[PDB]
């Protein structure tokens, strides 16, 4: 029997992937990622799988909610190395300009806060223009920038 | 009267608990009784003891557990005896005790007949040599060992003297007889 | 494995230095339920390999209780079904070095 | 056989002849067994705890 | 022993010690598998019910044996990583 053997092998593979997951509900984004990394022998199927490409609603869900919120032009995440992890703006030129220009200002702004007290580190920075308000949240791993028109 | 009213409620609950113990002992007894009669493995008798002697000892342990509460129960005042529920439990206790005695009587009764048969085995066992080689060995019936060990357990649970008196002499003679037999076979 | 009838594990003891070796003695406590010429040996197991006993202790009669001794490393003392007292060495196992007089 | 836990005085383990081992812990509830586990169908002759 | 003729002979002795140890574990794993099967067989269950299924027993051993293969290869692969580190 060859087919049978193959099936058995597949089953074995599935078991290994689970372990922490323990079958039941489709669950978890982190678990899925780990399985993909370590063992790539088997993938997909197993159970319902919930919603495709939705490991965790909460950070992803919150970002979707702020974008949906009224009077918000968009929220663009800037990678620590001047990159656009995610861009949500009507025009590419504004997003491209925001992607390069905004992080440079925050880094310069962080140093201004840093010069007065070395221990103190930037937690949140908000710049209000005459026609628009710019809010940037800075973290070493990622930077979140949101532009909201003043009410 | 204040505390006394609470006590009456407590007495019925205590009586109900004894009902569970009586039923549990009885249910355990029935499952245990079948194994003891057939001398099956993992039997109720504790560790290693004479099987016929052990059944009487095992019956006594079950009987002691059942009657420990009755002495305490007779202590209770306010005519708890009048209560119909208390009377029903007492009837169940009496039925369980009667069944145990009959089983004990069969064991002691059957054992009594076995003891008479055993007496003959001690009288006519002797020492028998077996195989082509003269490897003399004690032929004392293994049953004798159980009957002698059986009697000691009976003492713990509460014209044959002359025969029992030469029990000491028989043991000395067998040891002396065994030594010459080993010596007499080696040369042979 | 493949013992005549079955042998109950009457007593279990733990190694004094650490929980890496367990000494178990097999005998039948039932009166006269033991088969004639039944195997009467004690096996000391090892936690690392449970497939078979690391060493085998041989005694004249089945040992009802065997326990380890903290004072001397790997020394096991047991009491036989006959009433004989025997002592074995855990490192060498085999036959018992000390046996009490029968009578 | 029943033996006290060397590490903790409060809990002591008793192994029944029904093949079930029940752990009694007096730290939390004196009235009931902390937990009951069935080691095997065969009766448990003895229990030993490592020190 | 990640951290010439002499190194090979020393490595062989080190490998031999591991092999002697691994064999002891195999006996323990087989006894554990048999004990689990024995406990299920020991279960009284219900008289008018099947006591156990022969296929079920084979799957518990085969899958566990298959599981051991995943662990055994895993160990061999770790040595290759050490060899790459040594290189």
């Amino acid at each position: 029997i060859y087919k049978t053997s193959k099936e058995i092998q597949k089953s074995d593979q599935r078991i290994i992937q689970q372990r922490v997951e323990n079958s039941i509900i489709n669950n978890q984004i982190y678990q899925k990622s780990l399985k993909r990394k370590t063992s790539k022998r088997k993938v997909r199927h197993q159970a319902n799988k919930k919603n495709f490409q939705k490991e965790m609603s909460e950070v992803e869900d919150t970002l979707n909610r702020i974008k949906t919120h009224k009077t918000v032009l968009g929220y663009l995440i800037v990678n620590s190395e001047g990159g656009v992890v995610r861009g949500a703006f009507k025009d590419e030129e504004e997003s491209k300009n925001i992607a390069n220009s905004i992080p440079l200002l925050t880094k310069k702004a962080r140093s201004v806060v840093r010069d007065l007290d070395p221990t103190n580190d930037l937690v949140f920075l908000r710049i209000q223009t005459k026609l628009n308000e710019i809010m940037v949240a800075p973290d070493d791993e990622f930077s979140l920038i949101v532009i909201q028109t003043k009410g | 009267p204040i505390i006394a009213d609470e006590l009456e409620k407590k007495h019925i609950v205590l009586l109900e608990m004894y009902k569970q113990d009586l039923k549990q002992v009885q249910s355990i007894f029935l499952e245990g009784k079948q194994f003891v009669d057939s001398m099956h493995e993992n039997a109720p008798l504790f560790l290693n003891m004479p099987p016929i002697a052990g059944a009487l000892t095992w019956c006594k342990s079950l009987r002691d557990r059942i009657q420990e509460p009755i002495e305490k129960l007779a202590q209770l005042g306010q005519g708890i005896t009048e209560r119909e529920e208390y009377k029903d439990v007492q009837k169940l206790y009496t039925s369980i005790t009667k069944s145990i005695k009959d089983y004990e009587d069969q064991k002691i009764l059957s054992w009594e007949k076995e003891v008479e048969d055993s007496s003959q085995d001690k009288l006519k066992q002797t020492l028998l040599c077996k195989d082509e080689n003269d490897l003399i060995k004690v032929n004392f019936d293994p049953s004798l060992v159980r009957l002698l060990k059986e009697v000691k357990y009976f003492l713990l649970l509460r014209t044959a003297k002359d025969i029992y008196t030469k029990a000491e002499t028989y043991r000395t003679q067998i040891v002396a007889l065994d030594m010459i037999v080993d010596n007499y076979n080696h040369i042979k | 494995e493949k013992e005549i009838c079955k042998r109950s594990v009457s007593e279990i003891s733990w190694h004094p230095e650490g929980p890496t070796k367990v000494a178990v003695s097999y005998a039948i406590m039932r009166f006269q339920q033991m088969p004639e010429k039944m195997p009467t040996q004690a096996y000391v197991w090892d936690l690392l390999n449970p497939n078979s006993p690391e060493i085998k202790l041989m005694s004249p009669s089945a040992v009802t209780n065997i326990s380890y001794n903290q004072k001397i490393p790997d020394q096991i003392g047991g009491g036989c079904y006959n009433g004989l007292l025997a002592v074995w060495d855990g490192r060498k196992g085999e036959n018992p070095i000390m046996i009490s007089p029968v009578e | 056989d029943g033996c006290w836990s060397p590490t903790r005085s409060g809990a002591f383990f008793l192994v029944r002849r029904d093949g079930w081992m029940d752990v009694w812990d007096y730290y939390y509830r004196q009235n009931e067994i902390a937990f009951s586990h069935k080691v095997s169908d065969s009766p448990l002759t003895c229990i030993k705890i490592n020190q | 022993h990640l951290p010439l003729d002499s190194f090979v002979q020393l490595q062989e002795e080190y490998i031999n010690s591991k092999t002697d140890f691994l064999t002891s574990k195999n006996v323990e794993v087989e006894r554990a598998v048999d004990d689990l099967l024995q406990t299920i067989m020991l279960y009284p269950l219900d008289p008018h019910v099947d006591p156990v299924l022969p296929e079920e027993t084979k799957r518990i051993k085969r899958y566990y044996f298959w599981y051991f293969y995943q662990a055994l290869l895993n160990s061999t692969q770790n040595s290759l990583n050490a060899m790459k580190y040594r290189v």
